[PDB]
């Protein structure tokens, strides 16, 4: 602000004001609210919590069976060398 | 004799003690499989290379 002698900036904005209204009250607000409606326990979804496989190792189940049966061809006798 | 008194009629007993041991060692197999060959089905059986024998 600056304030310049003689000619002074009015001390105040004086007593003339017009008082335009008196429409200043906010009228306190009183309320009762009521959110009542039944509940149901329960609401469905596609999926919630799983945790999908994104590959799954490769898996398997196991058999044998048989007997011990066989055909039998064998090498011919040797003269022995040594000992 | 000239025995002293001392490590040697422990040295006695370990000598019986290891004699004894060797006995039951030699003895203490059991009669039995050793062998191996536990396959029951080797009627043909040659783990080897061809041509064998049996006796000189």
């Amino acid at each position: 602000a600056l304030i310049n002698p003689q000619f002074p900036y009015a001390g105040p904005v004086p007593i003339p004001g017009p008082a335009p209204t008196e429409t200043m009250p906010l009228l306190n607000y009183r309320v009762e609210g009521r959110i009542a409606g039944i509940q149901q326990a329960r609401q469905f979804m596609p999926f919630l919590q799983g945790p999908h496989r994104a590959v799954a190792e490769q898996t398997y189940h196991a058999i044998g069976t048989g007997i011990q049966m066989g055909q039998t061809f064998n090498q011919p006798l040797i003269n022995t060398q040594e000992g | 004799m000239d025995k002293k008194k001392l490590l040697y009629w422990v040295g006695g007993g370990l000598v019986l003690i290891l004699i004894w041991l060797w006995f039951r060692n030699r003895p203490a197999a059991q009669v039995a499989s050793n062998w191996e060959g536990p396959p029951y089905m080797t009627y043909n059986q040659p783990q080897a290379g061809s041509v064998t024998l049996p006796v000189a």
